[PDB]
């Protein structure tokens, strides 16, 4: 506030309150792997070369 | 919001000789009226100089100075006034600032200045054409008599000839009042004046007829077994003009007596000033008095 002089209306006090908000944003990608892949994890590194 | 400030402090922006100072000082415990409540204002805005017009009619005066706001002037300082805003049925020191005497447990009422003696008073504070000019405070009667003499110059203006109103206006305007002599200045006759004279009009009229016949009859009657200085006096202003009352009936006389006292307060309204102070104590040099604050 600023102090004034005669015959001008004197500033009150004010007090201010206010709310900041978050957002939301998920992401996604797929991928996919063959069944061929899947049983070669899945048993034995055996057999021919 | 914020709170009526109770305390006010006015300052001269004017620039002030030790004489002016000295004179303010003098001043203290008088009344001063505003027109707005600020913690700190203006000198400009004190008194009632700022209202005086080329109207200059009395009755606008006298309805301007009713709705401004009454303070007491706290002590004085360089370049600086404090003004305290009294407060109902507690007890004040005032200052008789006007030539009217006053005396123990009347009411007083704040009124318009009236010019008196050689009308050479105004050595109050001219200064850049501002001048502090202060109302009266008055007693009850003084200001009943100035209001009837108002009225009764403006209700007997109307289809009287111009030099008749021009006499009448000239021997109502002086007024003696408790072996002092006062002259009401300016008592101009306009739309202020007109208003008044049309709610007496209408008062005068419903008491006329609501008035029963015992009231009427009774000053008739008194006279025919009477006999006295009041009587005498009395009946003079009366039209020249066995028996029993033709009708009685209590309830309808009481209920007549009701209404009319209605209307008498209505007319009895715009004659009467509101009390501001009711003094009990005197300065014996008449200069100051103790009083409670009303209104």
């Amino acid at each position: 506030r600023v102090a004034s002089g005669a015959g001008l209306p004197t500033s009150r006090q004010t007090t201010i309150m206010v709310t900041k908000y978050s957002e939301k944003s998920p992401i996604t990608i797929p991928f996919e792997l063959s069944a061929a892949c899947l049983t070669y994890l899945r048993e034995t590194f055996e057999g021919t070369i | 919001m914020a709170a009526m400030e109770a305390n006010i402090f006015c300052t001269f922006d004017h620039k002030l000789s030790i004489a002016d100072v000295g004179k303010l000082t003098k001043l203290v415990a008088a009344v001063v009226p505003i027109p707005q409540r600020l913690h700190l204002i203006k000198h400009y805005q004190l008194g009632l100089h700022q209202f005086v017009d080329h109207t200059r009619g009395y009755v606008r005066l006298r309805g301007l100075l009713r709705n401004m706001t009454l303070t007491l002037m706290r002590r004085v300082e360089g370049n600086q006034i404090l003004l305290h805003v009294p407060t109902h049925g507690l007890l004040y020191t005032v200052l008789n600032t006007g030539p009217v005497t006053w005396e123990k447990g009347d009411a007083l009422c704040v009124l318009p200045p009236l010019f008196h003696g050689p009308l050479a008073r105004e050595n109050l504070l001219t200064l850049g054409q501002w001048e502090l000019v202060l109302p009266w405070i008055v007693p009850m009667p003084l200001a009943l008599e100035i209001n009837q003499r108002l009225l009764i110059m403006g209700l007997f203006s109307l289809d009287r000839s111009y030099e008749e109103v021009k006499a009448a206006v000239q021997q109502l305007q002086t007024i003696t009042f408790r072996d002092a002599t006062f002259t009401i200045p300016d008592p101009v006759i306009d739309q202020h004046l007109l208003i008044d004279m049309k709610t007496a009009c209408l008062s005068m009229s419903m008491v006329a007829n609501l008035a029963s016949e015992l009231t009427m009859t009774y000053v008739r009657k008194l006279a025919l077994e009477d006999s006295s200085m009041l009587l005498v006096k009395c009946q003079e202003l009366l039209m020249r003009l066995p028996a029993r009352p033709q009708h009685v009936s209590p309830d309808d006389e009481i209920a007549r007596l009701s209404a009319l006292f209605v209307m008498l307060r209505q007319l009895d309204d715009l004659i009467r000033e509101q009390v501001v102070f009711t003094v009990c104590d005197v300065s014996p040099d008449n200069k100051s008095a103790t009083c409670i604050f009303k209104g």
